[PDB]
């Protein structure tokens, strides 16, 4: 078996979605931010947000959204995970003592049921009488919000509509109503139903099925002045109520699809807009009264206001102050001002909240020669793109470089002083028949520059058609200083050509340090690229030469430097080239039984291959052969996000359902079988999407720091920004932190009243395991933050193995003094 | 696609054991011996008729390919009757089988199985399934008797005579390389005719032809008499070479 | 010739890798050297002696030399190891069962989660199965092991049917004892779960009709490690086991002994709303309790679901590409 402990160094950053209401008290206004499995409670001032709480939940925080119950003096929270647990929250405060309620608390997972495409909704009646959940196609599930349901029982409603894109309770209505998009052969379409309490099931609803833009993606609920619902799609946004029919198509929200939307004014006059390339929009319902005393709705207007970080959710606080919540980028508070600035923007920035991003690549390296290391991260998409200089000195100070591009990976040439990073940059089919750039960025401001001349690909006669306003992304190879930081070399690839592979590093007999580049043909019309390149570029004088050119059949998806040889995977074949006294690569030997050798990493003349979903693979080089031997395989499958070689024995690996697990040679020589055979040993459920293992450790090395019972350190990267570090254990240890845990699961009340050993169980759409061989850090660290009573409560009975009393007995002082070692490894 | 597992009478005069100087009528009895230890055998350990005329003819074929000289028939009739037993679905451990071929063996005929009676057996299992070519699938005259019985409609005590004799036939076959040369189709039309001529029965009448004199042809197509008939000779020369009588 | 098998060495091909861990050896995937051809090899060995070559081989050599169809995985040849020169006793090699290599296998591309089922493309998966099965049963060759696993697919969308370890004949006229449980618990027939012992050729359909809604839901339908357990989940959505809706289920040996926590009342419609109703219909008849009122495979191949499916238009699957590897 095998033992290892997983810790948060950095906690989530990325915004998953953002509400406000009355949540702490009726009288403040509130503003709940939801990260991954973290809540952040804040309540809004005149100059910015004045933080009160923060909770974390064992769970991805799916739904989350306030309501009033007749009856209530304030707001509730409802939350939603995605594995299906259920729960009602409140906020209570008794002077200095704040404190998180459970109200009502269950699991809504039903037994058969297919996952919906556009995941789970959650949306709750104007008059608070019931939740509406959509979890799977043709299913609709409803909570009664009655005073009796503290489990949280529901019933499903069928629905007749398979395919739902969104759907919202409509305000005005005499019952329950509900209006949906959905998608049928015929196109997509507006739908409502009443929904019945009484007799659990759906009635005609008020008014009839309309169709809609092929592209129709949310739903915005009117309130009771104008009533009715709003329908923005990718080129016009629509109104709709019974007989009542808007349609306005204005050409300037037809270039970025919209994603987020808010209400202003409570009434329903202006509701805010925003899209994917980071402009802020302010849609104007222009009212109408008539001499009956009925307001209707005369007119729709879409103004444009400036631009905002790309958001994940926007909502307006109050006076001109909007807080824009931002997954690909960092977050912001901007004001609103009525009168627009010399460049024509009514928005303006005020604060900036760090956000590390999509983390797609990263790397150790230690700049200031000091022995700590310091993270050098690929953080952030197009305009938002970003390289993030990360450092620990009790907070982490984190620095950051605008690229307005993408960037897909990086790695450290100390030679030459300098990053090598691969990024992208978007451009649309122009009318001169080339391509226009819609922002300048880090590829285009670099101080010199280069484009590939390469002939290999160049016979073509394949043709591949442009239409106008179409989009393609352009990638380059950037050659950024360690110190300024500053772009000193952008080198383009070729058109349709997509660097997925860099690495730096001498070869053979090479006296040179080169940057090689492994790229892919990329053309709509392939699934999988049957051409591309590894490139061999040398840094020299402010300038990148190209030095020899390699071409393969296929996509060169990862490469790592082996002994002097360069391994690179192309496709399902996996790679070991030499590299001659000509300067041209030279193939030894190949390995083909892979589906997709998506990652590739080596420890010594072992190598560990991970599949797209045959999981990780043992290769060993074998140097008297000349060729590779599969050593062992790890026959479950599993998707593979990322891998990391842990030591000889052991092997690390993460799954795309946010789950990690440990692999290890059978080490039983009986049988060839056996050891051909690897055992994954461990299961951990993290809750994050894994893209980057790496080797090292951000905590300053003087010499003197004490030698933790942890052994090892890898660093890893997330999507919602989140850094962990996974280390192992001695079997010694890891049984007194295990038996810890349960006693600290009983001691410690969860938000929700989730079942900690329930949030850690590795689960699949398919299947749900028991954590094994990974010890939750976080947990165990939380243990210096419960109170007196409950550290000595967790404590009793509590016996160590081969200390110097072989069995030893825990005093709450001692375990203080224990999780006080493991909170200095990061 | 598949083998060719018939041989003509004449190719029996070229079989390995033949051409180390084994005489027609050693090899024959050596046949007989064999298949009638397997037959022997199985019956003790209560298996299935078909079980045991499987291992039968994996006997009789392995030594269309092998000599007697070389291999010890009563080791191979064991692993012929040890592997028949698992193809068909009637299964034996190997000890089983050896505790039954000593009981009924003496001294001199069990000195085959050498000192290790069930590694001499189990080691055969490699060349046997090498030699009948993996081909496990076997059909015997049995369910041919009965499948063209079943089409027979007439006095039901004169038909189950017919059938009681004629798979009496199909037994006493077993020892024979009848099974070599003819489909079991063939053989079981064969004793079908032998126990008609013998009880003096008419079997065109039972029918559905019955103005059809050649009544076998709508069971086997393309069947002249002539191999019915040498089928019937050489049954019969069994009997008359041994003390036994038709079974009437 | 061609037939002569058990001959040719396994020299003849250049072994790629390690595809699967199998029952009586492992199997690998290989090249032909002479034609190119990608086949699977799974590895016989006869060292072991305890029982020599394994029944369960012997069973797929018997059986699968008989079957011919498009949906059932066809043996191409056996072939050897070096084998000792003149001393079978000292031999030990091993034998290699030549199959032709199917490019993938259901379970690896749902446990993924990157597989997407169209209704179209579940008609052709299950017809093809249906046919495959309908052919075996015909031979009156029982399967008796009916998993995802078991289901190997091309990419350009063939279905053939693999596992036929534990296969054997069933006849009507003369019923024995056979071996119990030998359907795995997940996909195992109720019958199985109360032990029959004579069990009919529906024990397939009923791990066939599970595969089905597995393929809507993305999920299989009855998951539980206990048979008992399995029992509860499938009386919960099938109904509980009952005289009335199962006449002879009094004769079961488990009948009394294993019971449901409650008599449950059939949901499968209510449950599987989402499902089309023409496969819905068919779920209920593959998920029928009583083996007698189980439907057939020639029945759910002249179902409306199935019947007019056409073969011609294999339509592929949704398969992943490097844009659905890349997030
Ligand atoms: C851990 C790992 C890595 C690579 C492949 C695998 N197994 C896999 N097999 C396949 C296809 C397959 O079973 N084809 C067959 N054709 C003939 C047979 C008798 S079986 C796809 S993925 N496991």
């Amino acid at each position: 078996m095998s033992y290892n402990y997983v810790v948060t160094a950095q906690k989530p950053t990325a915004v998953n979605g953002c509400v406000t209401g009355h949540f702490t008290s009726a009288e403040d206004l509130n503003l709940l931010i939801a990260k991954n499995t973290r809540l952040e409670i804040y309540v809004v001032t005149a100059e910015g947000l004045r933080p009160v709480k923060e909770v974390g939940m064992y769970g991805k925080i799916a739904v989350m959204e306030l309501f009033r119950p007749k009856g209530e003096s304030k707001d509730l929270l409802f939350i939603l995970t995605a594995k299906y647990n259920a729960c009602i929250l409140e906020y209570k405060q008794s002077g200095e003592s704040i404190d998180i309620i459970t109200r009502a608390h269950g699991n809504v997972q039903d037994r058969i049921g297919r996952p919906s495409e556009t995941g789970i909704i959650g949306i709750i009646d104007p008059e608070c009488r019931m939740i509406g959940l959509r979890l799977y196609d043709g299913l609709f599930k409803v909570i009664p919000l009655d005073r009796d349901n503290k489990e949280l029982k529901a019933f499903n409603i069928r629905l007749e509509e398979l395919h739902v894109i969104d759907v919202k309770f409509l305000y005005g209505c005499q019952a329950p109503t509900i209006c949906f998009v959905y998608q049928d052969p015929q196109g997509r379409h507006v739908k409502t139903y009443e929904v019945s309490l009484r007799e659990k099931e759906f009635n005609k609803g008020p008014w009839k099925q309309e169709n809609v833009e092929a592209e129709a993606s949310m739903v915005i609920a009117v309130p009771e002045p104008f009533g009715g619902a709003i329908i923005i799609g990718q080129e016009s946004i629509t109104y709709h109520n019974g007989d009542k029919y808007l349609a306005i198509a204005p050409p300037i929200i037809k270039q970025s699809t919209i994603v987020c939307h808010n209400r202003v004014d409570p009434n329903g006059s202006r509701y805010l807009l925003g899209d994917m390339e980071g402009r802020l929009f302010m849609l104007l319902l222009e009212k109408e009264e008539q001499m009956d005393g009925t307001v209707t709705l005369k007119d729709l207007r879409v103004e444009l206001l400036g631009e905002t970080s790309i958001a994940e959710c926007l909502t307006y606080l109050d006076n001109g102050v909007v807080f824009v919540g931002s997954r690909l980028g960092d977050s912001q508070l901007v004001k609103l001002n009525v009168d627009s600035n010399e460049q024509g923007s009514y928005v303006v920035a005020m604060e900036t909240f760090t956000n590390l991003g999509p983390i797609v690549d990263m790397c150790v390296v230690d700049l200031e020669r000091q022995g700590q290391g310091q993270l050098v991260t690929c953080s952030g998409a197009f305009k938002e793109g970003s390289l993030r200089i990360i450092r620990n000195g009790q907070k982490l100070h984190i620095r950051t470089v605008p690229l307005y591009e993408s960037p897909r990976k990086i790695c450290y040439q100390e030679v030459s002083q300098c990053f090598g990073v691969l990024s992208s940059r978007i451009e649309v089919q122009d009318t001169s028949g080339g391509t226009t750039a819609l922002r300048p960025s880090a590829s285009t401001q670099a101080l010199s520059s280069s484009v590939s001349s390469s002939k290999l690909f160049s016979s073509s006669t394949a043709p591949h058609e442009t239409s106008f306003g179409e989009e393609v992304e352009v990638h380059n190879l950037l050659i950024i200083d360690q110190h300024t930081f500053e772009v000193l070399h952008a080198h383009q690839f070729l058109q349709n050509e997509y660097a997925l592979s860099l690495v730096s590093c001498k070869l053979g007999k090479d006296p040179n340090t080169y940057f090689i580049v492994g790229t892919a043909m990329v053309y709509p019309e392939e699934a999988e690229p049957k051409q591309g390149r590894i490139v061999v570029f040398q840094y020299s004088d402010g300038k990148l030469q190209t030095v020899a050119e390699k071409e393969v059949k296929g996509a060169v998806y990862s490469m790592v430097e082996f002994n002097g040889k360069l391994l690179a995977s192309i496709n399902s074949t996996v790679r070991l080239y030499e590299w001659t006294t000509e300067k041209e690569l030279r193939t030894e030997c190949n390995h083909y039984n892979n589906i997709m050798a998506l990652y590739l990493k080596t420890k010594g003349d072992f190598i560990l291959v991970g599949d797209l979903m045959r999981s990780v693979l043992l290769l060993a080089y074998k140097p008297m052969e000349g060729n590779f031997e599969e050593i062992a395989r790890d026959f479950n499958p599993n998707w593979m996000s990322a891998v990391e070689i842990l030591d000889d024995d052991n092997f690390l690996g993460a799954e795309n359902a946010f789950n990690l697990f440990v692999c290890q040679k059978d080490s039983a020589a009986t049988t060839d079988e056996e050891r051909q055979h690897l055992q994954e040993v461990g299961l951990f459920h993290l809750g994050e999407f894994v893209n980057v293992f790496c080797h090292g450790s951000l905590v300053m090395q003087n010499l003197g720091e004490t030698s933790t019972p942890t052994q090892g350190s890898v660093l890893f990267g997330t999507v919602n920004g989140m850094i962990g570090l996974v280390t192992s254990l001695s079997e010694s240890w890891y049984n007194l932190l295990l038996d810890m845990q349960n006693r600290l699961n009983k001691v410690i009340k969860s938000v929700g009243k989730i079942e900690h050993s329930f949030w850690r169980s590795f689960h699949t759409e398919r299947k749900t395991e028991p954590a094994t061989g990974f010890i939750d850090g976080d947990l165990i660290e939380s243990f210096l933050d419960i109170s007196r009573p409950k550290m000595q409560e967790v404590v009793a009975n509590l016996q160590y193995d081969d200390g110097s009393g072989m069995k030893r007995e825990a005093t709450a002082d001692d375990l203080i003094k224990v999780v006080e070692e493991l909170t200095r490894i990061h | 696609t598949k083998p060719c597992w018939y041989w003509d009478k004449k190719d029996l005069a070229h079989t390995p054991s033949q051409l180390e100087g084994l005489d027609p009528a050693t090899e024959a009895r050596y046949r007989r011996e064999g298949a009638r230890f397997i037959f022997d055998v199985g019956t003790r350990l209560g298996l299935h008729y078909d079980t045991l005329a499987t291992g039968i003819i994996y006997f009789h074929r392995f030594y269309m390919f092998h000599s007697f000289k070389q291999f010890p028939r009563y080791v191979t009739g064991a692993c012929c009757l040890f592997l028949a037993g698992k193809v068909e679905e009637t299964p034996k451990k190997c000890k089983d089988i050896i505790k039954t071929a000593r009981s009924l063996l003496n001294d001199v005929q069990f000195g085959q199985f050498g000192d290790d009676p069930k590694e001499e057996v189990m080691v055969l299992e490699r060349i046997l399934l090498q030699t009948i070519k993996f081909d496990l699938q076997v059909e015997h005259p049995y369910q041919f008797l009965l499948k063209y019985a079943k089409q027979l409609k007439g006095d039901k005590n004169k038909i189950q005579k017919l059938v009681q004799m004629a798979w009496t036939f199909v037994n006493d076959s077993l020892c024979t390389t009848l099974s070599l040369q003819w489909e079991p189709e063939i053989i079981a039309v064969a004793v079908m005719y032998l126990a008609g001529r013998l009880c003096k029965f008419e079997i065109q009448e039972w029918t559905s032809k019955p103005m059809y004199r050649r009544w076998w042809e709508q069971f086997v197509q393309d069947v002249p008499v002539d191999v019915l008939e040498d089928i019937c000779h050489q049954i019969l020369d069994l009997y008359s070479q041994g003390k036994q009588q038709m079974p009437h | 010739t061609e037939s002569d098998w058990g001959k040719r060495c396994v020299d003849k091909f250049d072994i790629i890798g390690i595809i699967g861990e199998g029952t009586y050896g492992q199997v690998y995937k290989a090249k032909d050297k002479d034609t190119g051809e990608l086949v699977a090899l799974k590895k016989v060995r006869l060292d072991n002696e305890k029982e020599g070559f394994p029944i369960t081989a012997i069973r797929e050599i018997k059986i699968l030399r008989q079957l011919i169809h498009r949906s059932v995985v066809n043996m191409k040849e056996i072939v050897t190891d070096k084998q000792d020169a003149l001393d079978f006793k000292k031999d030990k090699g091993a034998f290699y069962l030549v199959f032709e290599y199917m490019d993938h296998d259901l379970m690896g591309l749902l446990e993924s989660g990157l597989v997407h089922f169209s209704e179209d493309h579940i008609k052709s998966f299950m017809k093809q199965l249906m046919e495959g099965l309908e052919y075996c049963h015909k031979k009156n060759f029982l399967h008796r092991d009916i998993k995802c696993s078991n289901i190997l697919l091309n990419n350009s969308g063939q279905i053939k049917l693999a596992d036929f370890g534990l296969a054997r004949l069933y006849n009507s006229e003369e019923s024995r004892p056979y071996t119990n449980k030998v359907i795995t618990l997940w996909y195992r027939p109720p019958e199985l779960l109360l032990g029959e012992e004579r069990y009919t050729p529906a024990i397939d359909v009923w791990s066939c009709g599970c595969i089905l809604g597995e393929l809507f839901t993305k999920k299989p339908i009855f998951q539980a490690n206990l048979e008992l357990a399995q029992l509860e989940l499938i009386s919960r959505l099938c109904g509980s086991p009952c005289p009335a809706v199962w006449p002879d289920v009094i004769r079961l040996p488990y009948f009394n002994t294993m019971k449901p926590k409650k008599q449950y009342r059939r949901r499968l419609r209510e449950e599987f709303s989402f499902i089309p109703s023409a496969a819905l219909d068919l779920l209920d008849h593959m998920l029928t309790l009583d083996p007698s009122k189980r439907c057939t495979a020639e029945q759910t191949l002249q179902s409306d679901f199935l019947k007019d499916v056409e073969l011609s238009k294999m339509a592929p699957p949704d398969l992943p590409h490097w844009q659905d590897c890349h997030e």
